[PDB]
């Protein structure tokens, strides 16, 4: 309710209890969905004095409410993070991490996010002053679940900020000493801890295979198979973002989700009413029928190409263009019987229909899937067969009218076929 | 052939 003029007249106040309640009053302004006047309070030059009373240790109310006003600055722009940051708020909140008052290490806890929740350099500036340590020291108990529950989930979603963004990705030696802490969160059982560990467990395994490993090795996959069968969307959400980052991974790491049990949660991935998860299982599928043809096997025996065919048939389109992509990857590395399979399924002509698509990319693919399953049929004698097929479902009308297509690799394709093989 | 929750939040009242 005061104006900015009067805050700074009580903060300049040679008064602690005067700029205690100037202090707490700039918090109310900042605490109000509306716009609060970030950009005025950073004008009337209020960080500096802001971030000297986060040290005043015998007025742990001025702590509390300085903290606060930074959290909600911090919480703004680039710009509005920045000027927290350049006022030297990054050691004085880390001070803060061992302070006896929870609600007050709370709100150190909530601020340090808002920086390393603004990129990378700041993330990678805030764990160069030291605030895994007492970060994780706050979780040093026997049993997460004597801790007040917003106090955790206020934690966990800093330490997630710890291990986001990419270029470049945390240091190597913070996300091994974040990682056992983040293992025991991830099987921790309140919902907003277990969502946002499953967030920070995808963006480590959102890189190279060597940052998959790390995780990996930590047996981590079946606890994240178990979640992706969570009723809560937000958890749901984050484990199969994690499960398709690792199928990016190798062979082997591929393996570990297969065995743990994830291909039998795919029917209802596959249907999910959510186009996003739709579209991520399907990403997901498209990886891991990239695999060994024992994996490509595996998703034959879990009956998962019909669960391909829906999704080529009717599907929101990026689901439809993640779904061409498993197929085309498929019908490059299955076996002869694992292609005539995935046409005994019904898998052509939903194809054929996708070839109407006004996207470059989908018809190339799915040009490419074709070529691949002419190859399996010429193998056994079948090209004429298979010639039909596509011609009596319409198939041969959208190959030839491809030709009339501009762009080289369409129409090469489609000639190449259009004579090949009719 | 493979192919490979909120930034920041305020404190409100309260």
């Amino acid at each position: 309710n005061w104006s900015v003029e009067d805050i700074v007249k009580g903060i300049n106040s040679n008064n602690l209890e005067s700029q205690l309640q100037a202090t707490q009053a700039a918090r109310k302004l900042l605490s109000r969905e509306k716009q609060p006047p970030i950009d005025n309070i950073i004008r009337a030059g209020l960080i500096p004095k802001f971030v000297s009373f986060l040290g005043k240790t015998d007025c742990s109310p001025i702590q509390f409410e300085s903290a606060w006003a930074l959290t909600n600055i911090a919480s703004g722009t680039s710009e509005q993070t920045k000027a927290v940051v350049d006022g030297g708020a990054i050691p004085a909140f880390i001070s803060l991490l061992a302070s006896p008052h929870a609600h007050i290490s709370e709100q150190a806890v909530w601020a340090l996010g808002n920086i390393a929740g603004d990129g990378s350099a700041f993330r990678d500036l805030v764990i160069k002053h030291g605030a895994i340590d007492p970060l994780l020291a706050l979780l040093a108990v026997p049993d997460l679940s004597t801790l007040a529950c917003g106090y955790l989930r206020n934690l966990t979603w800093t330490l997630s900020n710890l291990c986001r963004n990419k270029n470049p990705a945390p240091p190597l030696d913070a996300v091994e000493q974040i990682l056992p802490t983040l293992v025991r969160l991830l099987h921790h059982n309140d919902p907003e801890v277990l969502a946002d560990s499953c967030w920070a467990i995808s963006y480590l395994t959102d890189g190279p295979n060597e940052r998959i490993e790390m995780v990996v090795k930590k047996g981590v996959v079946p606890q994240l198979v178990k979640l992706l069968g969570a009723t809560e969307l937000p958890i749901v959400t984050p484990a199969l973002r994690a499960i398709g980052n690792i199928v990016t991974g190798t062979d082997e790491q591929t393996q570990k989700v297969i065995d743990a049990g994830a291909l039998a949660v795919f029917p209802s991935l596959l249907t999910n009413p959510k186009t996003n998860i739709q579209k991520e299982a399907t990403w997901t599928m498209s990886n891991i029928t990239a695999g060994r043809q024992d994996q490509i096997q595996q998703v034959v025996n879990h009956g998962l190409v019909p669960f391909l065919v829906g999704v080529l048939s009717k599907a929101d389109f990026k689901t439809q263009k993640e779904a061409a992509w498993a197929i085309t990857n498929y019908t490059s590395g299955g076996t002869v019987e694992q292609i005539v399979y995935l046409v005994h399924c019904g898998i052509i002509e939903p194809l054929m229909n996708l070839l109407s698509a006004k996207d470059t990319k989908i018809i190339q693919v799915i040009l490419d899937a074709i070529s691949n399953i002419f190859q399996a049929a010429e193998k056994l004698g079948e090209t004429e067969k298979l010639s039909i097929m596509i011609e009596e479902c319409g198939g041969l009308d959208k190959i030839e009218a491809l030709q009339r297509h501009e762009n080289e690799s369409v129409y090469k394709a489609s000639l190449n076929l259009i004579e090949k093989y009719f | 052939l493979k192919r490979k929750l909120k930034l920041k939040r305020a404190r409100l009242a309260d």
